[PDB]
């Protein structure tokens, strides 16, 4: 598991997003949850989907009193087994192994996401 | 006192015009044949807010409270708070600020606490969308006006702040002689303290009777619970049609009723907004009053805008004769050429003006 | 005059429970399956109102004999009181543990 260090970099990927505030948000492996807080102010709800639980809880400890807390929810284990829940946008930061079938479950996803924005590798 | 208007039409009109100016006005025979004769309680309370912004102005009314003197003074502003009384909105007391927002010796940073709707004056939103890109195009660039609580009739309760920081020396001479063509139309539908479904509901209407149009349609589905709501429930909605090319928006709005039909209303305003659009020629009915200053307070030169006489109505006629009874500048008014329609490009001279009060 | 038939069928989707008619003859509040009450004009069935946030399906609405506070008491162990005038709510209240049956007013006034 690796961390952003930019942290002027997940500001362009919130852009790139163009959230509304009436949006659901799937972000898929929120990590220690740089993104997560900063996508909790500007939707309506963040759906997190979270492999790793000390990562989920140390998720729940970072948002935890502060007045956007409730609009978290936390999906905890593979995104690929998950049955997902309705979403506006997606936000992906999870490993790229996985990025290969999970464009396919995005895909085939029973209404499909409006937008998505996706951290893949160089050749993918 | 050199200056006389009859009767409380466009009050806060001519307080403006006369504080640009610098010429003292005395505006008498106030609502003389009244039960209650004289100003009311807001009309009052407008004239604390011009001596609030501006040093220097003294301002009198004779106890039968009909007969108002006014010798204006310079432009300070700076920030303030000011209460609006629960009789109309606080958008209402905002637009005449705006005319004199250009020019203040500082910053108008000016609170406003009251309603922040009605059936007559402004919304928030209309001001913002409306009044504000019209003074974009003159050259007021870093002008705002941030929410902080949204109000409702008949509590209110709802705070708007009006910043104003770019600071100009006159207008900039405008030439908009071609009818901007829409290029997306968007409206933003508010609500407070009731089902968040409602505003789901007006937005519905709006888009059925703007399917027909190509183009495209986004409303902001804006709802607001809580304290942030405002101490009485409340909905409306406000739509603007834009032009990206030239910067030009078109709007029209309306709040809800006692009892009144969401898909109804969502209906009503876009029909209000087209039947708006369909009397337009550059402005609206309700965004030409402030571009008609503009023209006069920009700097000794001719501008130009393209208007149509379905604009021109009785009330527009007694726009034209305050200003000429304080800036006596004829508005020349001549025909196009375009023999489909009968727009008027309406032609001025703009009086020498500049800023009096800003430091160099 | 004295046999019954009917004028309109209203085609709903879900198990209607609790349907009253305001004295004023104005108002028609009907209970849902879901966490719902619609609240319909009685000359053309406009749908004046819905509600949301209950939880359990509402087992007995009421409204006054001035049509101004809706009551719809549920199986979630409470009572929302509904202002009738803006479609809000003026206060729910948490009571009578097990689960809500029936709630009717007193004519003269709101209690």
């Amino acid at each position: 598991q690796h961390i952003l260090k930019n942290p002027l970099v997940a500001q362009g990927i919130v852009d790139k997003a163009q959230i509304r505030p009436s949006d659901v948000v799937l972000e898929v492996g929120p990590g220690t949850g740089n993104l997560t807080v900063r996508i909790l102010e500007q939707a309506k709800n963040v759906v997190a989907v979270e492999m790793d639980p000390r990562m989920a809880a140390e998720l729940t400890k970072r948002v935890r009193g502060t007045p956007v807390e409730k609009k978290l929810e936390i999906m905890l284990g593979d995104f690929m087994k998950t049955e997902l829940p309705y979403f506006d946008i997606c936000i992906s930061n999870t490993p790229y192994q996985i990025s290969s079938p999970l464009v396919f479950k995005l895909i085939n996803q029973p209404r499909p996401p409006r937008v998505s924005i996706l951290m893949f590798q160089r050749e993918f | 006192k050199y200056t006389t208007f009859q009767g409380s039409q466009n009050f806060r009109l001519r307080i403006v015009l006369a504080t640009l100016s610098g010429k003292p006005i005395k505006i008498e025979k106030i609502r003389s044949g009244d039960l209650n004769p004289g100003l009311k309680d807001y009309e009052v309370s407008f004239l604390r807010l011009i001596e609030s912004v501006t040093n220097g102005s003294v301002i009198e009314i004779s106890y039968t409270g009909t007969t108002v003197i006014y010798r204006p003074g310079i432009i300070v502003g700076g920030a303030s708070t000011h209460i609006c009384p629960s009789s109309k909105p606080v958008g209402y007391f905002v637009e005449p600020m705006l005319y004199l927002a250009p020019f203040s010796k500082k910053k108008f940073s000016i609170l406003f606490k009251g309603i922040t709707a009605s059936h007559n004056d402004a919304g928030i939103e209309a001001i913002k969308w409306g009044l504000m890109p019209v003074m974009e195009k003159f050259g007021v660039r870093e002008c705002a006006l941030h929410t902080l609580k949204r109000g409702s009739p008949p509590l209110g309760g709802g705070e708007v702040h009006l910043v104003v920081d770019s600071l100009i020396a006159q207008p900039i001479t405008m030439h908009e002689i071609d009818r901007p063509i829409i290029s997306s139309i968007t409206g933003v539908a508010y609500s407070t303290r009731v089902s968040p479904s409602l505003v789901n509901r007006m937005i519905d209407g709006a888009k059925k009777v703007l399917k027909n149009l190509q183009c495209e349609v986004n409303i902001t589905a804006d709802v607001w619970r809580g304290e942030n709501s405002g101490k009485s429930p409340g909905w409306g909605i406000t739509l603007v049609a834009q032009s990206k090319q030239k910067g030009w928006s078109y709007f029209a709005e309306d709040i809800g009723d006692a009892g009144s039909i969401p898909e109804e209303l969502g209906e009503k305003v876009a029909c209000q907004l087209l039947e708006e659009i369909s009397k337009s020629a550059a402005v609206g009915r309700n965004q030409l009053p402030l571009a008609i200053v503009y023209m006069v307070i920009g700097k000794e030169d001719i501008g130009r805008l393209r208007i149509n006489k379905e604009q021109i109505d009785e009330r527009f006629i007694i726009l034209l004769r305050d200003i000429k009874k304080i800036f006596n500048t004829e508005v020349f008014l001549k025909p196009v050429d375009e023999a489909d329609n009968e727009d008027m490009i309406a032609t001025i001279k703009g009086i020498g003006f500049t800023n009096t009060s800003k430091k160099i | 005059v004295l046999k019954l038939h009917h004028d309109t069928t209203l085609e709903l989707t879900d198990d209607i429970l609790c349907v009253r008619v305001s004295p004023d003859d104005r108002y028609l509040a009907i209970s849902l399956l879901d966490n719902t009450v619609k609240v319909f004009f009685l000359d053309s069935m406009k749908f004046y109102l819905s509600l949301y946030g209950h939880k359990l399906p509402v087992l007995s609405i009421d409204i006054s004999f001035d049509s101004k506070m809706i009551i719809t008491s549920s199986a979630d162990k409470n009572i929302k009181i509904w202002g009738l005038d803006f479609g809000d709510c003026h206060k729910s209240l948490f009571a009578h543990q097990d689960s809500i049956m029936n709630v009717k007013f007193l004519p003269q006034s709101h209690n």
